[PDB]
């Protein structure tokens, strides 16, 4: 999954997450065309009760069936401040989607911070089950021990998503980071 | 909620500033795409489709022509929708494919066989958002990507890592993904070049005779054939009767603050509204970053919102999501009312809530 953001000089906004599910899909191409094919199935449940790659389960809402669109937890999103556009971000992530995104609003409405000090900042995650509070490298030990010593069950593991954002100012300056989470990555404007 | 702050000079981090335009993706040659096209006079939904189509050469790790996603688009006189560009099963889909004969689900089948793959959207979803709300012709906004693919691009650290990391797994295994991805046995390597001959005459068809070239033309083919010769299940009516879907935005208003995502079929919008609701009854900012006392909500919260994920959503053509009551203020104080900051309450003892008197 990869996610992107765009503003133009007229003040409109877009923001896309797009993907083949995992890197490169099922690795196949189809015929001569180039293109590598998805393997989004992977997102319906298989099976009550079972997990599919990102630990995510269901039933009966999103089962597998004909023409149906699988669940996504893809969440390209905006956040309007004063009237008008103010945050442009998302990122890819599987079942952290929704965590990461959440992040960057928490991190910039309830605690003040530039879009580069949000997308910078370490992340934790907990989807329910597996029941594990995921943490990225970052928080402090002492932290982390008052985690567990509420009965958090803290996981220490590899960097979670890329944060493609834009911040809008109310006179129409633009602010924006790419996750240094992601090599060869970049935001650029003029 | 206390005072924004876009930066100052004494920060650690410093974002990047732009007065008129600006891009950001996770490839610089794609960023740049955009920005061009901006410069240009295109408006952000042309840029974001000429990204869409860079990326589906210079990021084939996620960017895409035979994927699918989602895009949030925002007009600067503040309409605001979602368009759903996600995959469609196969009309020959049924509950249990994926399971092997002892009834257990078998990851290879959702994950690495030609039953992985579900109906390509992308194209279809660019193509509605341009022609609704972009300016610029389908051909002029993938040019970039077509020479892109034409002519090649060196392989950077991103890509050479990708290859051989995550590539190296599905690549090799198919001829015709080993014959572009692969060089002498192995993967390309960083300072290598890419060319895409045959992504590039699908780019240029596309740009030629629009999207029903992907969905009806000789693209369309290709992909059913790919199929038809590999136990695949997507067919030419399959193509053919795929269709990108403009949905009403899943929005919510935190301290203020409205927040606008994506709708099902996606279960974004809905938890992050949902979580927002739930952490709106806490004074977040007295807590502050990296606090314990923070987390703890905030994992606690997660917890009910991705029970709730596991028993309420799917596609919305085909279940009905109470989303009203998911993103109801009032259900939100019902969980927040059960977090305990000094006592996470485990998984095992929560279950999707009851949404009865919330609906
Ligand atoms: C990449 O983050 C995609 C995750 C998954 N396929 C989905 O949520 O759509």
């Amino acid at each position: 999954t990869t996610h992107y953001s765009v503003v133009d000089k007229d003040g409109n906004a877009v923001a896309v997450t797009y993907t083949l599910n995992t890197t490169f899909g099922t690795g196949i191409v189809a015929g001569e065309s180039g293109i590598l094919l998805n393997n989004q199935m992977d997102d319906f449940s298989a099976k009550p009760g079972v997990p599919n790659v990102y630990g995510l389960v269901g039933g009966d809402a999103n089962a597998v069936g004909p023409n149906k669109r699988p669940l996504s937890s893809m969440s390209p999103t905006i956040v309007v401040k004063d009237g008008k556009t103010w945050l442009v971000t998302g990122s890819p992530g599987g079942s952290r989607i929704i965590t990461t995104v959440l992040q960057m609003v928490v991190n910039s409405i309830d605690y003040g911070l530039n879009v580069a000090e949000a997308t910078n900042a370490p992340r934790f995650h907990h989807q329910w089950l597996p029941d594990e509070l995921r943490v990225e490298k970052g928080f402090s030990p002492d932290t982390l021990k008052l985690l567990e010593a509420k009965g958090q069950k803290v996981a220490l593991k590899e960097a979670m998503g890329s944060t493609q954002s834009i911040m809008v100012g109310p006179d129409g300056e633009l602010y924006g980071a790419s996750d240094p989470r992601s090599v060869d990555d970049l935001t650029a404007g003029y | 909620a206390p005072p924004v702050s876009y930066g100052v000079e004494e920060d650690v981090f410093h974002p990047v500033r732009a007065k008129q335009g600006m891009v950001a993706s996770v490839d610089a040659t794609a960023t740049q795409v955009g920005v061009d096209i901006l410069k240009e006079g295109g408006n952000a939904v042309d840029a974001a489709v000429a990204v869409g189509y860079a990326l589906a050469v210079t990021h084939p790790q996620a960017g895409n022509l035979g994927g699918g996603g989602f895009m949030l688009i925002r007009s600067k006189n503040g309409n605001t929708t979602a368009i759903d560009f996600r995959e469609m099963a196969p009309a020959k889909a049924t509950r249990d494919m994926f399971l092997d004969d002892q009834g257990n689900p078998d990851s290879k089948k959702s994950l690495t066989s030609h039953l992985a793959s579900g109906t390509p959207g992308t194209v279809a979803g660019f193509s509605l958002a341009l022609d609704k709300y972009g300016t610029m012709p389908l051909n002029k906004v993938v040019q970039p990507a077509f020479k892109l693919a034409r002519d090649g691009f060196i392989v950077n650290d991103a890509l050479a890592d990708d290859l051989k990391t995550y590539g190296s797994e599905v690549l090799p295994n198919h001829e015709n993904s080993k014959a572009i991805f692969w060089k002498e046995g192995e993967p390309l390597k960083k300072g290598d070049t890419l060319v895409q001959a045959n992504l590039a005459k699908s780019l240029e068809m596309i740009a030629e005779n629009g999207p029903d070239e992907f969905y009806k033309g000789t693209i369309a083919e290709q992909i059913a054939q790919e199929m038809q010769k590999n136990g695949g299940l997507i067919t030419k009516e399959d193509l053919a009767a795929y269709k990108a879907v403009e949905r009403t935005p899943i929005s919510g208003d935190y301290r203020g603050y409205q927040v606008y995502s994506m709708p099902p079929p996606s279960s974004g919008g809905i938890h992050i509204v949902q979580i927002l609701n739930i952490l709106e009854n806490f004074d977040m900012k007295k807590y502050g970053f990296g606090s314990a006392d923070a987390m703890q909500i905030m994992a606690e919260a997660e917890k009910y919102a991705y029970a709730d994920r596991s028993e309420y959503l799917g596609d919305p053509d085909f279940v009905k999501v109470p989303w009203q009551a998911l993103t109801n203020k009032a259900y939100a104080k019902s969980i927040a009312d059960q977090i305990d900051i000094n006592k996470a309450k485990p998984s095992s003892e929560i279950r999707p809530g009851k949404l009865a008197p919330y609906e």
